[PDB]
């Protein structure tokens, strides 16, 4: 639902951020 | 996954370092 | 820092763009 | 990659779809 497509949309700005210049997958 | 672990409970920065490469 | 900031709406876009498929991110 | 590619220049939604799994 609408709460889960926003929450991964903060997921993945997180996921920039703690990754650094290792990156990742998003994979949902 | 990600979305069953981090969007039912608060996730830190830690636990998010787990789903990285 | 651009590269940085410019890599952060990147992977807004990604998200948006790709869907269920998901996406990568290697900077 | 992508930030080469998209960050130089600006990229069409098409384009940054070749970055899709
Ligand atoms: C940082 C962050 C974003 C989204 C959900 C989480 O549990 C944590
Ligand atoms: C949509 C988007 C964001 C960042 C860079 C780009 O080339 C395109
Ligand atoms: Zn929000
Ligand atoms: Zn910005």
């Amino acid at each position: 639902f609408v709460n889960q497509h926003l929450c991964g949309s903060h997921l993945v700005e997180a996921l920039y951020l703690v990754c650094g210049e290792r990156g990742f997958f998003y994979t949902p | 996954g990600i979305v069953e672990q981090c969007c039912t409970s608060i996730c830190s920065l830690y636990q998010l370092e787990n789903y990285c490469n």
